């Protein structure tokens, strides 16, 4: 056992990882104040779920989590919330006044006033691990904490933690639900200090988990909560691994190892299916093979982008339910006689898979119906390049005329930090490019 | 030197003052260093009594200052409605030009001065005269969307 | 970011700024005795960014009142909110400044700006998390207008890092027909340019011409223009007195509605226009977007808009919100710059206004207002080519160069607005 340190920042940082935890609970069988029930070894244990929450030898189960944001308000409903007993009380950390939407606040300004008491309380965490294996990072690309306070924290992340994996869930902006009209440029400031610091981000396209709740879920106007609820779905189909056992993805390193050929082009696309609305309880369950067919539908993707386009270097697929190995092998032989799916030359033309055999849990709320079989593609496919593009275009669009400019400078930040950024993402693009 | 005295009690508003310095030969028609006579200066300072008495004893009703403004240029800029009566019933040319190629009228529609605008066009001001940049009173009133101007100015 | 610190300077300025305590207050149920008789905690959960609690659960504005006028105190005093106003924020000076920017700035506002200071300081530190200052006043006028820019100069030294907000009054010759107007505007926007991080501009020609033309009033008085003044500023300032689902300050305001520093003159736009005594979510969208709504005398039509915050306020669907707002930026896609995308900002909020179901505030940062600065500028013009009533100003220690400096600065900015009214995406 291994153990794994989440890091909230911002606002979106902060719901998000508040609908996590809730969902890890229930999984794991938590009550909302720490007790456990089902755990045999009371005061500490080296089993799967250790991963993630810490005991005290009360029988309490802690998150080993920080949540950090520059005001607040957000952080405030999670002290007085459902789950307030569940997190160390110093876990919670919050400034007075926030980054006003500047990557240049929350990484040189404000956020330079609460960096150290941030760093000193993570390495209380990490003296309680005996094999710390490394950190998830969760924030906004948009927001001035999640773009400049996540961007110094992963510099000095790197420096303290040298030999630790870094993984992100990054939230890239949607015009829809979008706080502020300058989110491209602390979106593309963030990408490009944060690449070498960054061992693997999911990103979550707002755009695209809008859409799943509008035509899916049948939600007319989603607002955040719809959209966390669904994100937390999909970030426990991807963390379960650490939490529970199997065979894929154990631990951080293999993460990379399986999603990432090469250290620059670290945006696996995350698909998820079936999605299915609470209002239909008696929904017919769909097979091992149509829930593997709709991963290769982009409508159920986490990121807008056609991998049509595009071509793999790494495809994984990670089960939860009654499904039986053998179909998952005749679904995947299926898809192999379809033309839309291009590996590069140089990669292994193949798919791994993990099952875990308990369906997915679902949250008293939510938006999902049960469901007895579910399954999340990680994929490496160049198409996620789209993406990129396409918030370079609308920094592109406001750099030319040097708008909005003047309050980055004024808060410490040198111009020619925009062009470097920019540079940075030409290259990414390229670096797409040569590959296919 | 009356002459001197003779434009500062104009300015003033000195009424006996004026009267005492004309009756000992001071010159109505002095000027100051810019060219401006005692009746400009009554005209833009709203001294009305004054210009009365300077036009009964030989004041010229169009002198130019050396921007060739006229005291009826200045009474129309300021908003002077009782003086630029006065100045009109006395001789005042309506469409003398100043330097800028500025009427009285142009000067009354920038400032909004819609009385003292009516005034002018019913003695008689041009419609048609342009400033040096081409504009006349109406131009002004349609590029500024002054909808109160560019009605009177079609009457 | 919480507290605000509110100013009001001169006549204008106290004015407007004691109409606006009157309407904010009964809005968040606050009676003139200070006492909260509301029925909704949405009243008081942002309390605290306009008034501090005193012992007693009494709420006390963070207001200064400052005139070089004494009997404006008088007047104020006898309003019927005068007395909700703490005594030792009142600062008066003897004689007033005679409609003089120069006695405002230089001379009679000069000797009374350390007293004003000093009550600044004392709000200021009483504020667990200070925003930045909130400034009502007119710039024709010469307390408001030339005392009230050094004020915004020495609070900004003093305070570098907190935000400058001003509510300022635009002249006009059909509201007063004071010629010397002209030269203490242009005077003012001088300094506005330099020190302000966002400036409403609300025009007296425009509050007129929608007093005279829309509202059928055949001689608007200053209290029909001011119940127009006070709408707009109960709107405009809406998602910092209430939740919604932004959590709005000035700061990120500034941040998002100014892209380049010195293009921080807002046109406020309202709808319904009513009168004093005396609609659809689409109605609301299109009147929002209309000339004779705007609070400025510019056509938005001749110009682009850089960045618009629309506010909502009333029980509709923010679905219907969300797609009429689409609509009007689809059909009048040639009035936004295609080079900010996603430059309109909507924010709902339950509460409505006092005796209306629905209304709309309208914030725009639009090329269009250099045709308020271009009017200015032709007035300024015309009075300075003859040099009249120079001596009044030079008078009080004025160079003669900061005129042609002001009508240079101001004429720069016309070219700004323009230069960016003709640029192009490519
Ligand atoms: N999915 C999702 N997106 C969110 C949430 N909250 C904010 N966002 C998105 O995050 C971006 C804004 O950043 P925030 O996280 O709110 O800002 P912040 O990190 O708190 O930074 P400052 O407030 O500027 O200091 C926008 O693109 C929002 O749409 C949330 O709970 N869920
Ligand atoms: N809308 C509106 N304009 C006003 C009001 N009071 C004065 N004004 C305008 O303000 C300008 C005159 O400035 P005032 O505020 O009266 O002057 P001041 O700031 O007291 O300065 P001094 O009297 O010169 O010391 C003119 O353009 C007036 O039309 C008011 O209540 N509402
Ligand atoms: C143009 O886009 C933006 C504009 C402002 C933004 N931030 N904060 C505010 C938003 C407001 O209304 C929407 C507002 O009401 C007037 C407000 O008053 C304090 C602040 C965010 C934006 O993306
Ligand atoms: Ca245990
Ligand atoms: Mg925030
Ligand atoms: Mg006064």
């Amino acid at each position: 056992m291994r153990e794994c340190i989440s890091i909230h920042v911002g606002q979106a940082g902060v719901q998000i990882g508040n609908a996590c935890w809730e969902l890890y609970c229930l999984e794991h069988g938590i009550q909302p104040d720490g007790q456990m029930p089902s755990d045999k070894t009371i005061g500490g244990g080296d089993d799967s779920f250790n991963t993630f929450f810490s005991e005290t030898g009360a029988g309490k189960h802690v998150p080993r989590a920080v949540f950090v944001d520059l005001e607040p308000t957000v952080i405030d409903e999670v002290r007085t919330g459902t789950y307030r007993q569940l997190f160390h009380p110093e876990q919670l950390i919050t400034g007075k006044e926030d980054a006003a939407n500047n990557y240049a606040r929350g990484h040189y300004t404000i956020g330079k006033e609460i960096i150290d008491l941030v760093l000193d309380r993570i390495r209380k965490l990490a003296d309680q691990c005996t094999g710390l294996q490394g950190f998830l990072v969760f924030h906004s690309f948009g927001g001035g904490t999640g773009s400049g306070f996540t961007s110094l924290l992963m510099e000095r992340l790197s420096v303290d933690y040298g030999k630790k994996s870094k993984l992100e869930f990054s939230i890239y902006p949607a015009p829809q639900v979008s706080t502020a009209v300058v989110e491209p440029y602390n979106s593309i400031l963030t990408t490009h200090t944060t690449l070498e610091h960054s061992d693997c981000a999911f990103m979550v396209d707002n755009e695209a988990i809008y859409d799943i709740c509008r035509r899916n879920l049948d939600i007319e106007r989603p607002t955040y909560t719809n959209l966390n609820r669904l994100i937390s779905q999909i970030v426990s189909s991807i963390t379960a691994s650490l939490r529970f056992d199997g065979a894929l993805n154990v631990d951080l390193t293999e993460f990379q190892t399986n999603l990432v050929p090469y250290p620059r082009i670290h945006f696996p696309l995350a698909t998820y299916a079936p999605v299915i609305s609470a209002e239909k309880a008696y929904h017919e369950q769909l097979s091992v093979a149509e829930i593997t067919n709709a991963c290769f539908e982009p409508a159920n993707q986490m990121v807008k982008c056609d991998p049509r386009h595009g071509k793999y270097m790494a495809c994984c697929l990670l089960y939860r339910g009654d499904v039986v190995p053998k179909d998952v092998n005749a679904a995947i032989a299926t898809i192999k006689t379809k033309r839309s799916i291009q590996f590069v030359d140089w990669c292994p033309t193949g798919f791994k898979v993990g099952i875990n055999y308990q369906p997915p849990t679902v949250v008293p709320g939510g938006d999902l119906a049960k469901v007895q079989r579910a399954v999340c593609m990680l994929s490496n496919t160049t198409a996620i390049a789209e993406a990129w593009a396409r918030l370079d275009h609308k920094f592109d669009l406001m750099y030319a005329k040097r708008a909005f400019v003047h309050w980055y400078v004024g808060e410490g930040m040198e111009e020619g930090e925009f062009s470097e950024a920019r540079e940075d993402m030409a290259a990414l693009e390229k670096d797409y490019e040569e590959v296919g | 030197d009356l002459g001197k005295k003779l434009l500062e009690a104009a300015r003033a508003g000195q009424d006996d003052e004026v009267r005492i310095l004309m009756a000992n030969g001071a010159d109505v028609n002095a000027t100051d260093a810019s060219g401006l006579t005692p009746l400009h200066l009554a005209a833009t300072y709203g001294h009305l009594e004054i210009v009365e008495v300077l036009l009964k004893h030989g004041a010229d009703v169009n002198a130019i200052d050396i921007m060739g403004s006229t005291p009826l240029h200045l009474a129309a800029l300021i908003g002077h409605l009782e003086i630029v009566e006065v100045l009109l019933k006395h001789g005042a040319d309506v469409n003398a030009v100043d330097t800028w190629g500025d009427t009285p009228l142009h000067l009354a529609a920038i400032m909004g001065h819609l009385e003292i605008v009516e005034v002018l066009l019913k003695h008689g001001a041009d419609v048609n005269a342009q400033d040096k940049f081409g504009k006349t009173a109406f131009d002004i009133s349609i590029d500024n969307g002054n909808e109160d101007l560019a009605e009177i100015l079609q009457k | 970011m919480r507290e605000i610190v509110h100013i009001q300077a001169g006549q204008c300025g106290n004015q407007i700024g004691a109409k606006f305590w009157e309407v904010i207050s009964d809005e968040h149920g606050i009676d003139p005795t200070g006492s909260y008789h509301g029925d909704s905690d949405l009243q008081l959960e942002r309390i605290n960014v306009y008034y501090n609690e005193a012992t007693g659960n009494k709420y006390v504005p963070r207001a200064i009142l400052v005139d070089l006028e004494p009997g404006t105190m008088d007047s104020v005093r006898s309003g019927p909110f005068g007395q909700i106003f703490r005594p030792d924020n009142f600062v008066f000076g003897q004689s007033g400044a005679g409609n003089n920017w120069a006695k405002g700035h230089y001379t009679e506002g000069a000797e009374l700006v350390d007293s004003v200071l000093d009550v600044v300081r004392k709000e200021s530190e009483s504020c667990d998390c200070l925003q930045g200052f909130q400034l009502t006043h007119s710039l024709g006028g010469g307390t408001g207008s030339g005392m009230g820019t050094l004020l915004i100069s020495k609070i900004r030294e003093e305070y570098p890092d907190r935000i400058m907000n001003t509510f300022s009054v635009m002249p006009s010759p059909k509201v007063s027909d004071t010629v010397v107007e002209p030269y203490n505007a242009t005077l003012s926007v001088h300094q506005l340019v330099e020190n302000t991080d966002e400036t409403y501009c609300i025009d007296n020609e425009a509050l007129y011409d929608i007093c005279f033309r829309t509202l059928k009033l055949t001689t608007p008085t200053y209290g029909d223009l001011n119940h127009l003044v006070s709408a707009t500023m109960s709107g405009v300032t809406t998602c910092l007195r209430f939740p919604g689902q932004l959590n709005a300050d000035l700061r990120k305001l500034a941040v998002n509605m100014v892209p380049f520093p010195r293009l921080h003159f807002f046109m406020p736009g309202f709808a319904p226009l009513t009168s004093r005594g005396s609609l659809t979510v689409p109605e609301l969208t299109q009147q929002m977007f209309d000339s004779k709504n705007m609070m400025a005398a510019c056509d938005p039509r001749h110009g682009r808009y850089l960045t618009v915050a629309a506010i909502f306020r009333g029980r509709m669907s923010m679905k219907e919100v969300d797609e009429q707002m689409l609509n009007v930026q689809n059909k009048n896609s040639s009035y936004f710059v295609e080079w900010i995308p996603n430059n309109v900002k909507t924010a709902v909020c339950d509460i409505p206004p006092r005796g209306l179901k629905m209304s709309a505030t309208f914030i725009g940062n639009s090329t269009a207002i250099q045709e308020l600065f271009k009017r200015i500028s032709e007035q300024f013009t015309a009075m300075f080519r003859r040099k009249a009533f120079l001596h009044w100003y030079t008078g009080e220690g004025m160079d003669e160069m900061e005129f042609t400096e002001a009508e240079s600065n101001m004429n720069d900015l016309v070219s700004e607005y323009q230069q960016y009214q003709d640029a192009t995406a490519d």
